[PDB]
């Protein structure tokens, strides 16, 4: 005794375990700029330019009518670029105070106009300042947690992704974490495994927002819908759960 | 021969597989002590084989199998435990195909 | 011809007229952490033996 | 404490959770705690309680009196927050109370 | 001097293992409470 | 992780299947194997390997892949929901800055 | 801290013949630093009823014989309280203790006895012995505290 699985499957499981730790979202203080402004010799009129289309026009290859694979790859890459740009979370935004209310700083709004102020006149400068003073922050609740709610500017295709991500975060805060933990407890009871819950039991647990990239009660049907996949499932089961003995 | 080697019980962690393998009618719920487990446990096929061997004049072989019975029981208990408590996963075969 | 508002000419009174998106931010004194890797932390019970 | 823990609601006084091992249960079952002497400052504690309570009372009074300045004179305290006078009061208090 | 501490039968008499007091246990509790949260915040992003 | 990756592949194939009908002038000489190979060029190699454990000695063609794509079963996750919303947002190709 | 009398678990009838305790392997062990700290934690949790709550710790490298877990399962039901007024342990640790007690009761290293299982899959849902003793009462229920002190 003092003196196993085939290596390629071991490499496969190692690669899957590595891929499980990839990070998709980001945590930022301010959103990226969606609208910028071009100044002319004038003092009353400027050009509002949407940066989304300007950045979007430089992604992918040219379309040609006799390489279908390149066309499909270009579409895939463009969609992935949209998905990657649209996913972020806000945390610790800048704030100012005014007459007992909270006001968002101009840098957290999704517009850039720092280069149009020097050309303005007095009346327009006063008007802009008074308008900026009217962005009141509202206190809201997300699963009994205090959050800030304000109004900013963003392009539509990336705003849809952001809104969906926020909905998913709210959903996993409400019920998904409890379902995952309960299913893990039942599985450990069945297979004689003790699962730790130390991460949820510190003294700062009443002011934490939990994010999960995966859910535990996995639907088995999607595994068995792959065409002619019995032998692969058998090999995976052997490589994952077979013990060793004498 | 006459046993119930598969059974259905409370819902499993994976809903596509609910069966319980029960080789030789051994229940897998309880832990076993290999030193003394199968002292007084039999099942149908083993008794029929012992009776036939005695009726055929093979006394030594019948006594050998009667002495080796606890080894058989503990081995099949270990196999049942491994099947039911270790090989449970999404990669396990669904019931509607296992029956077919 | 593209039916999008890529570039427009606006007076200075319309600069802040694009604020129509509801943004939700989390407080700076709270914390956010990812606990996906916490779903694999467990120990295996060993059966008794001679 | 207990109905809130069952229902999972918000708690003002959240219990502190500590982690122990399996064998610690057996070690703790075979021991007893036998006191021998009282605490060194058992006879002094109520004076400490009274001093602490008095200092917190005077801090509360100062903060309550300062909280109305914004409503009395709006044009001077445009950028005021409660945390400002919180820090202002705490900067002029004994260090022992803040340390507690 | 207390009647509760009078022992008349060797059933309650045994060896001495360790000792502890208030000023040690308080700082021990604080150390454990802070160590747990520091470990949790270190192990995860 | 395996289920999530399979779901992402299914969603991508389902949305890419309609391109030839949408734009006859560009994809006049296209075949389903083209977009099949295009999707497989962006999937992770681990999932492809897991499928190749079975597809190395069992034959499949376009009909099997289409029947698997049309089946209504997905594993919800962050990446899957984000990908579905990305496809919905990019439904209009004027938003992808290419036109005729 | 005072240990119990060594003569409680053993009687010496003569020079050679002495009775043997069941847990003699555990009574010979000596705690390390971490185990002693855990003991202090347990007593601190006992002395403050509702303000400190215990929980189970998992260390992958740490190694003991499986008998320790099933002995601690019996010990915990007698040491702690999860009754209708206050608690000393979290719901998760209560479940772990119930599972440990189930494993201890079903482990029969002597002559086996009759057991009848129940319709549900919950732990301790069975009847044991020649006189059928219902063991459903030892499963934790925080609304009434059947399984523990109180």
């Amino acid at each position: 005794t003092a003196t196993f699985t085939v290596p390629d499957v071991q490499k496969i499981l190692d690669d899957i375990k590595a891929l499980a730790a990839e990070q998709v979202y980001k945590i930022v203080k301010v959103p990226s700029i969606s609208f910028r402004h071009i100044v002319m010799q004038s003092r009353d009129r400027v050009l509002r330019v949407d940066t989304y289309y300007e950045e979007m026009s430089q992604v992918g290859d040219v379309i040609t009518e006799d390489e279908p694979e390149k066309f499909y790859s270009t579409i895939i890459k463009k969609v992935r670029f949209i998905r990657g740009k649209g996913s972020f979370i806000l945390h610790d935004i800048p704030t100012r105070d005014h007459r007992g209310m909270e006001v968002a700083e101009p840098e957290v709004l999704g517009v850039e106009f720092k280069n149009v102020l020097p050309v303005l006149t007095a009346e327009h400068r006063a008007m802009i300042q008074n308008a900026l003073d009217g962005s009141i922050i509202e206190n809201g609740n997300v699963a009994t947690r205090d959050v800030d709610v304000f109004i900013g500017a963003c392009s539509e295709p990336v705003y849809r992704i952001y809104n969906r991500l926020q909905g998913y975060i709210e959903a996993v805060q409400l019920q998904e974490l409890r379902n995952s933990i309960g299913w893990l407890e039942r599985l450990g009871h069945r297979k004689r495994i003790t699962y730790s819950q130390e991460v949820l039991t510190d003294f700062r647990r009443q002011d934490t927002i939990w994010v999960l990239a995966l859910q535990l009660p996995v639907n088995p049907q999607v595994v068995w819908d792959v065409p002619r996949s019995s032998i692969a499932n058998l090999i995976m089961n052997i490589a994952t759960c077979l013990p060793t003995g004498e | 021969w006459a046993t119930i080697d598969v059974e259905y019980r409370e819902p499993a962690p994976y809903v596509h597989a609910q069966r319980y393998i029960r080789y030789c009618g051994i229940d897998s719920r309880e832990l076993i002590n290999p030193t003394t487990y199968g002292i007084g446990m039999t099942y149908h096929c083993y008794n029929e084989m012992l009776r036939m061997l005695v009726a055929a004049g093979k006394d030594s072989e019948a006594a050998y199998f009667r002495s080796m019975l606890p080894f058989h029981m503990v081995r099949f208990a270990r196999i049942n435990q491994i099947i039911n408590e270790d090989l449970h996963s999404v990669f396990s075969l669904p019931d509607d195909m296992f029956n077919a | 011809f593209i039916n999008k508002r890529i570039v427009e000419r606006v007076r200075v009174g319309q600069i802040l007229a694009v604020l129509n998106r509801r943004f939700v931010a989390y407080k700076g004194k709270m914390r956010i952490m990812d606990i996906t890797q916490s779903l694999k932390m467990g120990t295996k019970l060993a059966a008794p033996t001679v | 404490l207990l109905p809130d823990l069952i229902a999972g609601a918000h708690q003002n006084a959240d219990p502190v959770v500590l982690d122990v091992s399996w064998i610690s249960l057996w070690f703790a079952f075979n021991r007893s705690f036998e006191p021998t002497h009282r605490n060194e400052m058992l006879e002094v504690a109520p004076l400490i309680e009274s001093v602490y309570a008095s200092e917190l009372s005077v801090m509360k009074v100062d903060m309550r009196h300062l909280s109305l300045m914004q409503r009395r004179f709006p044009d001077v305290l445009i950028q005021a927050r409660p945390s400002h006078f919180w820090k202002a009061v705490l900067n002029d208090s004994p260090e022992a109370v803040k340390a507690v | 001097q207390r009647p509760e501490r009078i022992k008349t039968t060797p059933y309650l008499e045994g060896d001495v293992l360790s000792s502890d007091s208030g000023p040690l246990l308080s700082v021990f509790a604080l150390q454990e409470i802070m160590q747990k949260v520091r470990q949790v915040q270190a192990d995860y992003m | 992780v395996y289920a999530s990756e399979l779901s992402v592949m299914k969603v991508d194939m389902r949305h890419l299947s309609l391109m030839q009908r949408r734009f006859p002038d560009v994809l006049i000489q296209a075949r389903p194997s083209h977009f099949w190979k295009a999707v497989l060029n962006d999937s992770p190699e681990a999932v492809k390997a897991v499928m190749n454990l079975s597809h190395s000695h069992n034959f499949i063609n376009i009909r099997d892949m289409m029947r698997w794509v049309m089946l209504p079963s997905l594993q919800p996750s962050l990446k899957l929901a984000l990908e579905e919303e990305a496809w919905a947002a990019a439904n209009d190709f004027e938003d992808l800055m290419l036109t005729d | 801290y005072i240990a119990p009398n060594p003569r409680i678990s053993s009687i010496t009838l003569t020079q050679r013949i002495t009775t043997t305790g069941p847990f003699a392997i555990l009574t010979g062990s000596t705690p390390t630093a971490q185990q002693l700290n855990d003991v202090r934690k347990i007593y601190l949790a006992l002395m403050f009823p509702g303000q400190i709550i215990l929980d189970l710790k998992i260390d992958p490298g740490e190694r003991m014989d499986p008998a320790v877990r099933m002995v601690a399962g019996v010990v915990g039901h007698l040491l702690f309280t999860a009754g209708g007024r206050f608690t000393n342990l979290t719901q998760n640790m209560a479940r772990q203790l119930d599972i440990a007690l189930n494993d201890y009761l079903l482990y029969m290293y002597n002559t086996r006895v009759q057991v009848n299982y129940g319709p549900t899959g919950e732990p301790l849902d069975f009847q044991i012995g020649r006189n059928q003793y219902d063991c459903n009462v030892f499963r934790a229920d925080f609304a009434t505290g059947t399984g523990y002190n109180g």
